[PDB]
């Protein structure tokens, strides 16, 4: 005990030059994410340029619309295999895991991979997110740094890790509070007390996000207006969404990760039979990216015409199951993005259908459509993920509707209930263990 | 928080009016408006309702197009569209804002009314007559004026005094009906030493007809 | 649709007194609602939720009930409470209201105000001939007039209409028109009004002579 | 090594139903008490009007009874603590927060009708206190009562149902659910090592009484500033300099509120009477204040609105600021029951608009609204008094939903801390149970 | 989304004239409105800016209440008034929306904007004269024409061709002022072939006056 | 009061030219804006914050400068180009507007057409007497009208108003007015109209004659 009362006395006291890294760290990261944020935008922008010049012949688009998307995820995945086997994939499990040791931080390679890889499959136009691709991106920033100023002590390994990460996570959400809440609810090793400086995550985070909104301003991600508010009886509703996903959560799971071994079979683990297989998955999202967008694409641009309700209840169901797998093949491909992004897109989709049968199941409770995509928006990233809170804050961090943050909660909490009750775990954590268990034998 | 309500009047069955509605004192959107009808004598009837955005328009057992509500947010205003009319019609039309409690909402303001009367008959604006007290008054503490509306159709017909600037010691029977033709009269008891002095005026409107008539109650000269 | 069915079709209590009035539904609801509707007025968000009394309801106002049936009520009623309460649910849709209860107050005597009013000389100026007599502030209602022409019964063409309860005073006015024509009114002198009310044993007359 | 791990990691968020079925019953609990509590300490500050307005004719008749009203209270008070539950007397969060680390004890079957009577008298008095606290400790307490109740053991069952009783308090107060959570994990958690408390129970535990405290306090909300305008890029650093000025004065209200209940100690020198007495005094005092100048007395919540808003005058608030310090020590180093936590909030609101308005004619470019400020600064003498920063900032926006303040929230809530860590300062909520658990022991 | 200010006009030296600005287009909330004029031929100058709840109102070095800006939100409409004017106040007056960037303000979307003239002189209807060609006319392919619009004040005038419809070879000079009154002319070249032929038709319009008159240009005798 | 001076108070340069305009405070600035204004239109935020091209602003356009000294460039001007450009900032209260900077479609020389009327036969009623003679679509501005009425010199009455460059085109027209009473005109013959453009050394004139 009496050294309790020592260290109570000695509380939040941080090395200043670590909180003088954090600053570095966090900014560096936000130029970063921007760039690659500027870039992928960029090819995208291209992969239009050709488009509407060839938009005379129709086969002749569907042409370049594959051809354009298979040679750019190609570079992608090859910058992968040949250079930074670890870089494909969301990026968090690594991150993860380094934080426990048993990854290793190879930013010298990691950084140049994951940025201009990323580029390919992103800008090439495949269900990625270019989210995860920041986080990750971010925690090597931070690495890099810790390296080359050799300040050294499990404190400021870790730290300017876990910022760095964070910083990401933040400067690409625009969302600060989650960007945080993230390193201290899903990232931070689980099991143990740990050297991590919170403080200097924040100055991490809130450095990057003025990087970011120095060059964003004026311009929000999603923009789904203020939606109405939930009264009281109908609130076990969002509770009946959140079982929905809560079993669905684990099934996302299995599949995710048993299409990753299926998918495995067709390379073997040739550079080249993937590297094909590459391009080949890439160029039939770039061609879907244009005879049904909705099922290509990041997603992010149909959760703001989803939660309109615009979508027929049917397109909505096409929407879905295409996303369900074109997220998959193209997430389960080992290819480099996130499936951090793509899920919310999923969650509103699936969010907006419960709404929909809900509003004409009970017309009395005058219901908005709406107010359920949002309530499932952040849902399967509380069952796949299963990190309620930093998902929970992901979302009112960027739709801004604090007036279902009750009802948020109490559907996010069906959520991971239920993928407890029902096999399921942290399909970030699986992932580590996996590869951590395929190291090792 | 005015919600107030135009439109009504007479109309020959099997024709169509568009009710109007007009709401201030508050955001319109975020509101659910509906409307609800009272037929004379009888109770209340909800017709429909609207969302804000309009994404959702619900009626009663009422078959394909009878009503038709909708809102024109840009004007804070709510309409009602009521096609092949017929005597059932004939009610009191309320349009109220929507909100709740715990969740299972009420209609929170009621707005004032507007009338619709089917028939044949023929808007007829109505004949104001001062009723001041015979050259016999005998003149006491206090004096009783009024004045007589009458020969108008359809309902209903507004008196005030002064324009409500004297609204102690006011009466308006209710109109009686006769010979496709209502009249009404309108009592109003002030202080003796209050009118010959002052000036009683007697305001009448008559929407349907779109009239009004302010008749000067002058002692019988 | 459910059916809302208000038990008291029409009450009366005076003032000071204990009055309920229960609203039955013909299925199940919950959380129901009620309005107040005095005369000529939209109606009035009274309770609700079944016992909320809105801001500005007098806390003698008490709601109550549950599933199949609900009520009102009114500890020591006062007489600025006579109208019609209608209970309205939405606990299923579509919404629905009661048949209403019409509240009455009971209070005492209070002997009516006749006046007498010569046709206007505007209506005169054609051929109509309106002789107004009011009957302003009484109770009870029960009221009789009687015209008399130059001192003799008519029935003929005259026309009464009671106002409903008053909101403050409690007390009926009732207004008696006798209508003719510019020339049948011309022909004759004496125009009485005769206004009988409990109040009385001798009639209230009320008349003036065109001489 | 790595053999563990691993199996660790396949066996996460893994916690045992029956616990996730107390908390339900946990949460519930507290919502309904919560409610209770603030019904309550609502009518009797009712009644102290119905005694009021009845002798506002005699003028010092008014002043005397609006003092006689508020000492019978807080004297009723301060005595159902002493004599009754010593531990009550106080915010109530540095107790929670030990018992977590089990050097304190839950005696429940006192705290509870203790500490909820006993505020009721100061609180419904009208001192310099806020309600908050006395439902976080209330909720802990309910918590373990519970977990007596059905003797589930281990460990886990102990902490969380605990942890939880307690977030669940905190979230039926502020009605912030988010915050609720948020605080049993940056605050009230044993700090320096790994702990059994399940964060899922939480949440469960939060969510039900939110939703109990939500059934009987609809429509309405605590503070209802609406939506200020947003903070431009160039206009940020304005808020960090905000932030090092509540980061120097954060420790210095640390030392006073400290010092303060030291010095208020040799008034009594431990006598239940000495203390009892200078109890009705004190509260007397506020409850007189509370009728020739409120914004010196009272929780501190009714002058937020009004603050933001910038209707008081760049003097007027310095005269709130100061009594408001005094008052507030006063009121809390008196080791009387009541929360810092709330009227915390106040003084900051309060110090920001100031800092707002100074901003606001000193360059007038920037198009600055001094409110933005007062929502800047309202939770930073929570990030440098309790330094508790995340808790704070979002307590903020769960309660004022101006989420596009969040960044300067955050820029000046990370000065608030900075200052208050290189400027000595420690967390005023952890130094008492340190003062407060040294002094039970190096006492034999 | 727009900004239309009315208001402007004529007004004598030491006057008081109200100018308004009506939006449309977007939230007039969360907006700081502002108003800029500019002197005829001079550039632009800040006059004041009021924020949303018009709880900040500040003007340029002016005295005094010359200025005094306010806003209706009710109305989503923005005011100026200015007293004792001056002719240092004759001059274009626009009203814009604030926005900024990083954070330096600028004066994001303007409108057309109302001109105040502040003079003694009297408004006056102008007089429309045809100006055809000379009887020497050495008719060539192409021919102008004009007709002269003088002795009007006080600005401006619209002057158009056969009412629009020939826009192409117009031209209408800046007025002049003389003796307290204005005078411009409109050139219009068309095809010779064009013109003798058909009807070459201009049409003036001086707003102030309440006048509109169309000179038929006919060959001179 | 930062004052802002625009440079080139006045310039010309053939399309698909590069063109530059400064634009220097007095003090220091940060982060100007500019504004573009074409004739009969209310300003048009063009640039901001010393380099944001706003939504629409042709690529075409770039901005520039720091603290002292700043300025806006178009890389190959276009003939829709031709405007007003006013630099602004507002890093010091109160934001303040520079002088403005006219851009011209600089254009090859172009001989006047000049066009003389007699009064017309209408002002005549009515003892004016205006004889209008226009100068259309010339190149430069400077140009030099003069009347001879019978032959002789004459300066007072007359009265000139140029157009504005032509958006098109990039011309000027100016025309020239000399009044006089209906006598003081009815007592000559020779009205003559000078006009004097770089485009000839010989003027072009034009006249007619009452006779
Ligand atoms: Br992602
Ligand atoms: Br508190």
């Amino acid at each position: 005990r009496r050294q309790l009362i020592r260290q109570l006395l000695e509380r939040d006291k941080t090395p200043l030059a670590i909180l003088f890294m954090a600053a570095v760290v966090g900014t560096l990261v936000g130029l970063a994410a921007v760039a690659f944020d500027k870039g992928v935008a960029w090819l995208q922008n291209q992969r239009m340029g050709a488009l509407v010049h060839t938009a005379d012949n129709y086969p002749l688009l569907l042409t370049v619309a594959f051809l354009c998307s298979a040679v750019l995820a190609m570079f992608g995945y090859f910058l992968v295999r040949k250079y930074a086997p670890e870089a494909g994939g969301a990026g968090i499990p690594e991150i993860e895991g380094a934080l426990e040791d048993q990854r290793p931080v190879r930013w010298w390679r990691v950084l140049p991979v994951k940025f201009f890889g990323g580029l390919g499959t992103l800008g090439g136009g495949m269900v990625l997110g270019r989210q995860g691709p920041t986080v990750q991106i971010g925690g090597n920033i931070g690495r890099m740094v810790l390296d080359i100023f050799r300040l050294k002590g499990d404190e400021a390994r870790h730290t300017l890790l876990a910022t760095g990460a964070a910083a990401g996570l933040a400067a690409a959400f625009n969302a600060p509070l989650a960007g945080i809440l993230f390193i201290i609810e899903e990232m931070r090793p689980q099991f143990r007390y740990t050297l991590i400086s919170i403080k200097a995550v924040f100055i991490g985070v809130i450095m990057s996000t003025i990087m970011y909104r120095i060059f964003n301003h004026e311009v929000a991600l999603i923009d789904v207006g203020k939606l109405s508010d939930a009264p009281l009886n109908t609130l076990w509703l969002y509770l009946i969404l959140g079982i929905i996903f809560g079993i669905f959560g684990p099934i996302f799971n299995k599949w995710v990760l048993g299409m990753q071994d299926l998918l495995h079979r067709v390379h073997g683990g040739n550079i080249t039979k993937w590297v094909l297989m590459g391009g080949a998955i890439g160029g039939l999202c770039g061609l879907l990216g244009f005879v049904a967008p909705a099922t290509s694409g990041g997603g992010f641009n149909l959760i703001p015409i989803a939660t309109a309700g615009n979508f027929s209840m049917g397109m909505l169901v096409f929407i879905f199951v295409a996303r369900v797998i074109t997220t998959l093949l193209c997430f389960s491909s080992g290819a480099p993005g996130g499936i951090f992004a793509p899920m919310l897109a999923l969650g509103t989709v699936l969010g907006t259908a419960f709404g929909m049968v809900a509003v004409e199941l009970f017309p009395q409770y005058h219901l908005e459509a709406g107010t359920f995509a949002i309530a499932g928006m952040g849902a399967l990233l509380a069952a796949s993920i299963r990190a309620p809170l930093t998902g929970i804050i992901l979302v009112l961090e960027m739709t801004d509707n604090y007036q279902l943050i009750l009802p948020m909660i109490i559907t996010g909490l069906g959520a991971t209930l239920l993928a407890q009750f029902t096999g399921g775990k942290p399909l970030a954590s699986a992932i580590l263990a996996r590869t951590l268990a395929k190291q090792e034998a | 928080v005015r919600l107030l309500e135009s439109g009504g009047g007479l109309v020959q069955p099997g024709g169509s009016l568009k009710l109007s509605c007009a709401a201030s004192g508050f955001d319109y959107s975020r509101y659910w408006m509906s409307w609800v009808r009272q037929a004379p004598g009888k109770g209340l009837k909800w017709i429909g309702e609207i969302n804000p955005v309009s994404s959702t328009i619900n009626y009663t057992p009422s078959l394909k197009d009878k009503f038709i509500i909708s809102r024109d947010n840009a004007k804070d205003t709510l309409y009602l569209q009521i096609s092949k009319v017929r005597s059932e019609d004939t009610a009191l039309y309320y349009c109220a804002r929507l909100y709740y409690g715990y969740g299972y909402w009420y209609f929170d303001v009621w707005g004032a009314g507007t009338t619709v009367t089917v028939s044949s008959a023929k808007t007829t604006p109505p004949s104001v007559y001062p009723l001041a007290p015979g050259s016999a008054a005998a003149a006491a503490s206090m004096v009783t004026l009024g004045c007589l509306v009458k020969g108008y159709f359809p309902e209903p017909v507004t008196v005030t005094w002064n324009s409500g600037s004297l609204a102690a010691g006011v009466h308006t029977f209710p109109a009686v009906l006769q010979a496709a033709l209502y009249t009404l009269s309108s009592s109003v008891t002030v202080p003796s030493s209050s009118w010959p002095s002052e000036t009683v005026t007697c305001n009448v409107a008559h929407p349907a007809s779109s009239t009004k008539v302010d008749k000067k109650i002058v002692p019988r000269a | 649709d459910i059916v809302l069915t208000q038990s008291p079709a029409i009450m009366s209590a005076a003032p000071g007194d204990k009055v309920t009035m229960t609203c039955s539904a013909s299925s199940s609801v919950s959380y129901i609602h009620w309005y107040q509707q005095k005369s000529g007025t939209s109606p009035k968000r009274w309770i609700y939720d079944t016992s909320k009394l809105t801001s500005g309801v007098p806390v003698r106002f008490s709601g109550s009930g549950s599933g199949t049936s609900y009520s009102l009520t009114i500890n020591t009623m006062e007489a600025e409470d006579a109208a019609t309460y209608y209970c309205q649910q939405w606990s299923s849709h579509p919404q629905t209201f009661g048949g209403g209860t019409k509240l009455e107050i009971l209070r005492a005597d209070a002997a009516p105000t006749v006046s007498i009013f010569p046709p206007s000389s505007e209506q005169l100026t054609s051929g109509g001939a309106s002789v107004v007599c009011f009957l302003n502030n009484f109770y009870p209602k029960d009221i009789n007039v009687k015209w008399k022409i130059d001192g003799s019964e008519r029935q003929n063409g005259v026309l009464n209409s009671w106002t409903d309860q008053d909101s403050k005073d409690s007390t009926y006015s009732m207004s008696s028109t006798l209508t003719l024509t510019k020339d049948e009114y011309e022909r004759h002198n004496s125009y009485t009004c005769e206004a009988t009310h409990k109040t009385s044993t001798s009639p209230i007359v009320k008349s003036f002579n065109r001489a």
